[PDB]
């Protein structure tokens, strides 16, 4: 598995990650990155 | 020489040389001055003196009737190269030197028509100017005497009775209550909150006493009615509806509501009559000028066209689709689509081509449109090129045809929409030029006097900044810039910015919107109950009932559970009004029968309303509390008999016939503002966020650089209310835009926008400003304003059917008709003079010389009234009492003699009636001003207003302005029309807010004196939203959903949360309604009746021509 802010397609994800001082669940959401462009990153939900 | 002057004068190619010149000179003006602009400034003004001599020895100097200084480009550019050569001599005279740009106004073909028709503007606009003055004025010293000192009440702490500051001496309590740390102010506020002792205005808080005189005026002092220039001031910023609602609430808490009338007579009078004004005389010059102007002189067929129709819709809606943190399954549907589109455009354009022959395909305009879009498409794929898949939404237009034809008619007559978009970056490019020069150094030399020595967002540092704050002001607003301006600068600043207003704002703007209206335009039973519907009692009856119950239905505000017997006559009016109801539609159901009663528009309302009352009144018998949406259906009832009014029929004809045109218009914006909504999301989505610490204060990107940054020293990363996340929300933030409302911080989160999960940084992107201004030209300047040409162009027609006109005749037939009709009514009088004593005054009174020194001192004793002001000695107030006394004693001489010499003729001219009428109030007031004053101030101030009465008589004589009278008056009617209509629909929706947004919590624009819990504060708020005024302020307090608590229906508590939803659906239904249909109305009424008058003094008869005649006669 991999950390918070990497590139992931919503099967690889950490259940959670102890980021910023709390357990904070991970989704892997897909982030603006441009026109009609995103990137697809693992972050909290 | 004189040969060789000639020769080259008249050559293109001199002419070209000079305006490249200045083209460069302009853009040398832009960037920052050094020593190469130095020379180059010597070279450009070389050449300039080598154009001047040839043109001075080609033609002369004055003394020819066509030498040089004969025309006024020449004098333009003889003065400019004067000051010039002045400047190099001996700094702000410089920038004017940039005047000599104007000339480029001749490089656009078309230009003499637009440039024509802006000079007849101006020069028509002389007794608009006079009237203005003269308007102005009287409401500046109504204001002076309502509203004097007023705005620097404070909430100043009580004199403690401790003894920390001494035992009590007057000198003491003046002491203390003069600091200023003893005026009450919430931390982080700048401006002093306004108090007042009047029923309805702004409390203090416990231990607090409202006083006056103390501390300065709001706005570093220059929002007062303290004089006569700062009343004048304010008098004109509420007409131009700049930043009004400030002014507005400042006045109303520390005066009260009931001062609100002031403001309905000002902004009624002011904005819906005279910048009404303003425009019909920009369209008669621009009609005139156009006048002159044209007097002078398989894969080819349907279902494969459906199909890409459909194909094309699909990738609209994939393309609105896109927002800002989604799932990896939606964008992997959204590219996959992205393809799919892409494939089926390349087998469009190959199939095409191979069936029609490749000579021809690329003929057709759609199909080149087409190829362009498949080479861009293919482009997009091969490797920002994704911002050109936005054309794809055109393809739309050749399918819908309202668009097509829109897009038609802008193509039709695009030189003259060139013209005019070049006339005002023009004028905007030379203001911004002059006020970067004057205004330049100020803003650094000092910052200290900002609020916090920091420079602001809107100043003239730079040439994009003075660029951007000239454009805020040709968009309406001036006001604020002009405070910072005269905050580091001098007087200058006022003419400077006021100036552009006019330029800008009333001439280039209504010019604009002149060009868009040029283009763009059992037997027994059914017989008694027939008997009794068709009754003219029972109407009556039922309208009075219907109004009774309408009326008490605005009792119902936050404090009616405190009032039992009000609740009672609720409950049971609502009862008996479900049996009238049930009753009514049976008597109606026996009169006009089944098929007529559900055929017509009105009886299916009075049936919904039947429905949901009956609901309503099982929900009762089965224990349920009443749904109080569906019981404040009735007011809805009274359209009906509102539309049956006197004169009422114009108005709603107008709407009715203009519903079909407004929606066609909304759908074509709605498109537009989807194309710049897809742009704006995929520009700003996802980078509104900011890192903010306990306190809402944005933080430094040196100490949180981004996220991560920011949520490791334990702070929030806040998204911005208004971002561009998604469509909808892109929607939102385009229509605070557009309406010049909340726009300000949406720009400014635009500009500091980086790239994701980064902080915000000051100007770090500036020039997004660009994609505001496009959508300004093409979202607001055109497709808002078409609205009012519309309504214009019906209005018209419904006028004309009104008056019983034929629709075939001409306007010069017309016009003869109206002379004709004038000509048929017309009588003569003649007066006898007296005996001797009696016919000598009859003839002193007689002459023009009494009238004029009548004249001289009515100007005379407007002037000592403008001379009053706040911190006057009694000795100045008891000097000015006596010359105002010296001036109703010669009045009242007037009215002797003239009744002496004209006995009972003197009544026979209305004038004189209003004279004696004034007359005998002022003695009166003489009577009276000693009693009234010393047994409250304010009846006193409000009964003073009287003293107006003795200098309304100045408008008496005049021409002009008793044309512009006369064509007001000729539209009282249908402008009384138009206001019932307005104030009830502020009544419908003063109920429903006041149901709905009753107990939200205080936020934004909504406090403990502005909200909707009484049926008076609601309809203040809904006066100044009529006119679109701080609504972002009320849809951020009422769309609030955080930190909200819900209500408790055990307990009672009705909770404190607004609704997003419900919040939108209202806010945007009322400025649909009121801001781009009732109010446009105003307009469209004015321009009416006042080209009807025009036409009657410039090409007929007017009432003056038969005047002239009869006193002849
Ligand atoms: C016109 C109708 C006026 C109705 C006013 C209702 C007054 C009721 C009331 O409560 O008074 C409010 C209040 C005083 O309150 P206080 O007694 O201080 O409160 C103490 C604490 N309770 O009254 C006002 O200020 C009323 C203000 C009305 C302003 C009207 C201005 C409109 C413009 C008029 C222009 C006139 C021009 C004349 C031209 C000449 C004509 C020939
Ligand atoms: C000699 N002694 C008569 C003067 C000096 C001593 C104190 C009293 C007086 N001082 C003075 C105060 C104000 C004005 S003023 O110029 O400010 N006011 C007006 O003239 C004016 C005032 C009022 Cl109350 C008014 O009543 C309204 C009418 C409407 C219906 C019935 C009442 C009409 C007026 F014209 C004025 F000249 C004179
Ligand atoms: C027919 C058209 C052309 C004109 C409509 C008339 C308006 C000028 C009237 C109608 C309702 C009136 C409002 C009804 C209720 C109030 C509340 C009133 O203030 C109070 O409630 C005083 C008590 C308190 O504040 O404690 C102040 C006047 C005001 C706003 C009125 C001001 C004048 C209004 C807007
Ligand atoms: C309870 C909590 O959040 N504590 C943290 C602390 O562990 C950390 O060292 C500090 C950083 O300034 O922020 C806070
Ligand atoms: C206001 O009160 C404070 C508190 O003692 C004092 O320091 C200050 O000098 C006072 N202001 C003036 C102008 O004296
Ligand atoms: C908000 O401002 C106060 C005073 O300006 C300051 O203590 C801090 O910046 C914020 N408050 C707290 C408790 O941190
Ligand atoms: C976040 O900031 C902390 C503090 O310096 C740093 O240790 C950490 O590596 C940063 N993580 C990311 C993903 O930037």
């Amino acid at each position: 598995c991999k950390k918070y802010d990497v590139e992931c397609d919503s099967g690889e994800c950490c259940q959670k990650q102890y980021l910023w001082y709390k357990w904070r669940p991970l989704d892997c959401r897909c982030l603006k990155s441009g026109f009609f462009s995103s990137k697809c990153v693992c972050r909290d939900v | 020489i004189r040969r060789v002057a000639i020769s080259t004068m008249v050559q293109p190619i001199f002419s070209y040389f000079i305006m490249i010149t200045i083209l460069i000179h302009c853009i040398f003006m832009i960037m920052p001055a050094t020593q190469t602009t130095y020379i180059l400034e010597l070279v450009f003004l070389s050449i300039y003196t080598i154009e001047v001599v040839v043109k001075v020895l080609a033609r002369g100097f004055i003394l020819h009737p066509f030498a040089y200084l004969r025309d006024p480009w020449n004098w333009l550019d003889f003065l400019v190269t004067l000051i010039g050569y002045i400047t190099l001599v001996v700094y702000a005279l410089r920038a004017f030197r940039v005047l000599r740009s104007w000339r480029t106004v001749t490089i656009v073909p078309g230009w003499r028509t637009i440039v024509d028709a802006l000079s007849l503007s101006i020069t028509s606009l002389k007794d608009l100017v006079l009237l203005l003055l003269f308007s102005l004025s009287v409401f500046a010293l109504i204001g002076l005497q309502l509203f004097m000192g007023n705005l620097k009440h404070k909430c100043v702490k009580h004199f403690p009775a401790d003894g920390s500051w001494g035992n009590f001496t007057d000198e003491r309590w003046f002491n203390y209550t003069s600091n200023s740390s003893h005026w009450y102010i919430p931390d982080d506020w700048i401006e002093y909150p306004l108090c007042g002792n009047s029923s309805g205005a702004g409390m203090c808080p416990p231990g607090y006493t409202c006083l006056q005189g103390y501390g300065g005026n709001p706005n570093y002092g220059y929002t007062s009615f303290d004089t006569f220039g700062w009343a004048f001031l304010s008098v004109f910023r509420l007409v131009t509806l700049d930043y009004w609602e400030d002014l507005y609430q400042l006045a109303l808490r520390s005066a009260g509501p009931w001062h609100i009338l002031f403001f309905i007579i000002v902004v009624f009078y002011g904005t819906f009559c005279f910048l009404n004004f303003i425009l019909a005389v920009v369209v008669m010059s621009y009609t005139h000028m156009v006048k002159r102007a044209d007097e002078e002189k398989v894969v080819l067929s349907p279902f494969f066209e459906l199909f890409i129709a459909v194909i094309i819709v699909l990738n609209i809606t994939f393309m609105a689709l896109d927002h800002h943190d989604m799932n990896i399954e939606f964008e992997r549907i959204l590219r996959t689509g992205n393809y799919i589109f892409t494939s089926i455009y390349i087998v469009e354009a190959v199939l095409k081509i191979i069936a029609l022959s490749p000579k021809f395909y690329f003929k057709d305009s759609w199909n080149v449109f087409d190829f362009i879009i498949v080479v861009f498409a293919i482009l997009e794929l091969g490797l920002v090129f994704r911002s050109f898949r936005l054309l794809r939404v055109f393809r739309l237009a050749k399918f819908w045809p309202t668009l097509n034809n829109f897009m038609s008619v802008m193509t039709k007559s695009y030189g003259a929409f060139v013209n005019v978009m070049y006339v005002m970056f023009l004028l905007l490019f030379i203001f911004a030029i002059i006020g970067m020069q004057l205004f330049g150094m100020n803003y650094i030399d000092n910052m200290e006097r900002f609020p916090d020595g920091d420079l602001p967002r809107w100043n003239f540092t730079d040439f994009l900044h003075s660029f951007m704050i000239v454009f805020r002001a040709l968009c309406g607003e001036w006001i604020e810039s002009m405070w910072d301006c005269m905050l580091v600068g001098d007087w200058s600043c006022i003419p400077f910015f006021v100036a552009v207003f006019f330029v800008g704002n009333l001439v280039i703007l209504n010019l604009l919107i002149a060009l868009l209206l040029n283009n763009y335009g059992w037997s027994n039973i059914r017989r008694v109950c027939f008997l009794l519907a068709k009754n003219k009692y029972f109407q009556k009856f039922v309208t009075a009932v219907l109004v009774i119950t309408s009326v008490l239905l605005a009792l119902e505000d936050i404090y009616l559970p405190q009032r039992p017997v009000l609740v009672n006559i609720t409950l049971y009016v609502d009862y008996v009004l479900t049996a009238f109801f049930v009753i009514e539609m049976i008597i109606m159901l026996f009169a006009v029968g089944f098929k007529k009663y559900f055929t017509s528009k009105w009886y299916w309302l009075d049936f919904i309303v039947v429905v949901a009352y009956l609901l309503n009144f099982v929900l009762m018998c089965a224990g349920i509390e009443a749904l109080q949406t569906l019981r404040l259906l009735r007011v809805f009832r009274l359209f009906r008999p509102l539309s049956k009014v006197n004169g009422m029929q114009v108005v709603t004809s107008t709407l009715v016939e203009a519903v079909p045109h407004i929606f066609n218009v909304i759908l074509v914006g709605i498109f537009f503002w989807l194309v710049f909504a897809i742009m704006g999301v995929q520009l700003f989505a996802g980078k509104f966020y900011k890192c903010v610490d306990e306190n809402s204060t944005v933080l430094s990107h040196e100490i949180t650089m981004d996220r991560n940054d920011c949520l490791h020293e334990n702070y929030t990363w806040e998204n911005s209310p208004m971002n561009f996340d998604h469509v909808g929300n892109a929607y939102l933030s385009l229509l605070q835009v557009a309406t010049f409302k909340g726009w300000l911080q949406i720009m400014n989160d635009a500009i500091d926008s980086r790239e994701v999960h980064k902080q915000p940084i000051r100007e770090t992107n500036i020039y997004m400003y660009l994609y505001f201004i496009f959508f300004i030209v093409f979202g607001s300047f055109f497709i808002l304003k078409l609205f009012v040409c519309i309504l214009i162009d019906i209005f018209r027609q419904q006028r004309r059917k009104a008056e019983g006109l034929s629709a075939t005749d001409s306007r010069t037939q017309l016009i003869y008709r109206r002379a004709v009709m004038r000509t048929m009514s017309a009588k003569p009088v003649k007066r006898i003079p007296k005996n001797k004593i009696q016919g000598c005054i009859f003839d002193l009174v007689t002459n023009q010389a009494f009238d004029i020194s009548i004249m001289v001192l009515i100007c005379l004793n407007m002037v000592t009234m403008m001379v009053e002001k706040e911190g006057q000695s009694q000795h100045m107030t008891e000097v000015l009492y006596w010359i105002n006394v010296v001036f109703i004693i010669l009045f009242t001489g007037e009215c002797v003699l003239k009744l002496i010499s004209l006995r009972h003729y003197y009544f026979t001219v209305g004038w004189n009636i209003f004279d004696f009428v004034v007359v005998i109030i002022s003695i009166v007031g003489m009577f009276l001003a000693d009693l009234i004053e010393t047994y409250s101030p304010t009846l006193f101030r409000v009964i003073r207003l009287a003293r107006i009465g003795r200098i309304l008589r100045l408008v008496k004589g005049a021409k002009g302005i008793r044309l512009l009278l006369l064509a007001l008056r000729k539209a009282l009617r249908t402008l009384f029309n138009v206001s019932f209509l307005l104030f009830v629909i502020m009544f419908v929706y003063a109920v429903f807010g006041m149901e709905f947004f009753m107990h939200i919590r205080d936020a934004g624009a909504i406090d403990d004196v502005y909200n909707f819990k009484t049926f008076g504060q609601s309809i203040i708020l809904l006066f100044q939203l009529a006119t679109s005024a701080g609504w972002d302020g009320v849809y951020f307090a009422i769309a609030n959903e955080e930190d909200c608590r819900a209500p408790d229906h055990e307990l009672g508590y009705p909770g404190n949360c607004g609704s997003r939803a419900l919040g939108i659906a209202y806010l945007v239904s009322y400025l649909i309604i009121t801001c781009l249909v009732v109010i446009n109305m105003y307009a469209a009424v004015i321009l009416d009746y006042v080209l009807e008058v025009y036409e009657d003094s410039k090409e007929g008869l007017t009432d003056d021509d038969y005047d002239m005649f009869f006193e002849v006669w």
